[PDB]
């Protein structure tokens, strides 16, 4: 198949909310080793958004209920069994989409907005990996997300504005990191308070196109911020 | 005619100060009465006439023409082509201080903003706020006094809060947006969502009731 | 596999919002031949209301869609192979269910309750196959929706209580399959008239705390009702 006739199945699967088909045909248009165009990553990111997602609300889920339903040596191995089936997807879905942005998405991006989304994308995939992951695989995984997070938050301070709302997302996903995979809440703030320090000090470079996208993302910072110091 | 009678009135009432404003727009969307209006506003009038506006009181003989022929240039003007980027700052508080977050509002006088950033904020370090709007006038081809390259905002325009926020200097440092932009405007189409971004976004039982 | 093991899996698989796995879960305990207690009954329904209902949305979605942009040839096309890959997924779906229906479901039923859930259901999974089946299948397909729902009909008239949940909740889809599949509101209306003013008549007797199940369907038939008639 053609690379616009893909696109559109993915744009139609979309309204369907058939994501797992949008994934699909997503991930056909980036093996064709082809820098995608803004409207193909935002395509791509929202499906495996849903897809990952999907699963990884069903895993909260269930090990909500591994803990609530305790007594039966057989009743909870139904649960750590159903846990374990979500885990093997949640940890495929990461893998497609990991292996995507190692050799063709992040090698292919040759402008630096691209390069940060792509970056900040890879920590976001570790992350969720992090969040199921255990002892030695788990140090690997968080490893990983914060070194993702990491290169992409030194590139986004050198090439972009304070406000651009990638710049801002990173940071706020970084400091999510920080607060829920390293449990350091101090880590978190500092970085949250430093993003929108930054943002707040520089709201001249604001896009006309996307200002209303900024404001929002800055405003999740300052809540967590303002939530995360008190008592 | 009625331009003509209103241009009529501002020389009749302010002479060489109105009257050296003539001819300034040789594009010529606004009439010469608008025109006037606008550079007498622009140059010194901004002050009295915004102080009157604000505190609700009765407009003076002069004052009376140099609004009527403001609202004159707002009509025939209209929301624009592209967004403009703009900023205003102030001393002290503003009228979209009690406007929360989310939440719309006006400042009762006209909103005279800048296209520079750094002359925002040469009239206060009180409140700097950010304006993203349509229907605003380039003045800066009749006034431009330390280059302000003003985008004047109609009186009681009314402006949505897309953040307002405070400086570790204590500056509040605001976002406002003109309210007829709608919602769906600021937006770069579904970055927001491809961002997955890290945030918090009737029948009982089997019988398929259709 | 184990009934209880099955059953708790599709417990699990619902909580978890997995309806697909809940399907192949309560599939499975269907396949074992034995009649299915009100809980089974329930968690069966559910998994393939969910898993019908899904396809149900996509495909109307995609049909909006079709129609509303026919500007380009190939686009268009695109549009086609999609609805038409979802009415595969539809036709599978409602195949499974009326397949589990005629082999275990109502052969194996013997209380009235029972045997009037599973053939209004085995109208339900046809009314589907109705809406996105075309020409002599369609023909089919709404010959049999209309037979089953008729066949449940009589036995909930003999053998239960107008103000049972199971008879209305028949009767609310039968008026419904008149007024969209056959576009006879006067067959509509006149079927849900009779089941609301027979319920209406003997509602007397509420069933203790069951007397809340019965009023929110005897809603939705005398809401319907009074939008029909416009
Ligand atoms: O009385 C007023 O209009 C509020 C104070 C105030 N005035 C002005 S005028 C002007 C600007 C400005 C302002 O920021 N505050 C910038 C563009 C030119």
């Amino acid at each position: 198949m053609d690379k616009s006739e893909l696109v559109q199945k993915a744009k139609l699967a979309e309204q369907a909310e058939r994501y797992d088909d949008m994934a699909a045909a997503m991930k056909a248009v980036t093996e064709q080793g082809h820098e995608l165009s803004n409207e193909e990553r935002n395509l791509l990111s929202v499906a495996y958004k849903n897809v990952v997602g999907a699963r990884r609300s069903s895993w909260r889920v269930i090990s909500s209920i591994e803990q609530k339903t305790e007594r039966n040596e057989k009743k909870q191995q139904m649960g750590k069994e159903y846990r374990e089936k979500i885990e093997a997807e949640l940890q495929d879905i990461c893998n497609d989409v990991l292996e995507l942005l190692d050799k063709y998405l992040i090698p292919n991006a040759t402008q630096p907005e691209s390069k940060v989304f792509y970056l900040k994308m890879k920590g976001d995939y570790f992350r969720y990996l992090s969040e199921v992951a255990s002892g030695d695989n788990k140090q690997t995984t968080v490893s990983n997300s914060q070194q993702a997070y990491q290169e992409a938050f030194e590139i986004s301070k050198k090439e972009m504005q304070p406000t651009h709302p990638i710049r801002l997302g990173l940071a706020l996903n970084f400091s999510v990191f920080y607060y829920e995979i390293l449990n350091s809440p101090e880590k978190a703030c500092s970085l949250a308070k430093t993003a929108f320090d930054e943002a707040i000090a520089e709201l001249d470079t604001l896009n006309e196109e996307s200002y209303k996208d900024s404001t929002l993302i800055m405003q999740l910072l300052r809540d967590n911020l303002t939530l995360w110091t008190s008592e | 005619g009625a331009d003509k009678a209103l241009a009529d009135g501002l020389v009749k009432r302010f002479g060489a100060d109105a009257e050296k404003y003539l001819g300034r727009q040789p594009g010529g969307i606004h009439s010469d009465a608008e025109v006037m209006a606008l550079g007498l506003y622009t140059g010194i009038h901004y002050a009295d006439l915004n102080r009157a506006l604000r505190q609700g009181q009765e407009l003076d003989a002069g004052q009376k023409l140099i609004d009527q022929g403001m609202s004159a240039a707002f009509e025939k003007s209209g929301q624009a082509e592209q967004v403009v980027k703009t900023f205003r700052g102030t001393r002290g508080g503003d009228a979209f201080n009690a406007v929360e977050e989310g939440k719309v509002g006006h400042d009762d006088g006209y909103l005279s903003t800048s296209l520079n950033p750094g002359v925002a904020r040469s009239f206060g370090q009180g409140t700097i706020s950010t304006v993203f709007g349509r229907s605003g006038i380039d003045v800066s081809g009749i006034s431009n006094y330390k280059n302000a390259k003003a985008i004047l905002y109609n009186k009681e325009t009314d402006m949505r809060v897309l953040l307002s926020a405070s400086d570790e200097q204590g500056v509040t440092r605001r976002v406002l947006e003109e309210a007829a932009l709608g919602e769906l405007s600021g937006h770069s189409q579904g970055l927001l969502d491809a961002l997955d971004l890290a945030s918090k976004p009737l029948r009982m039982r089997g019988l398929d009731l259709a």
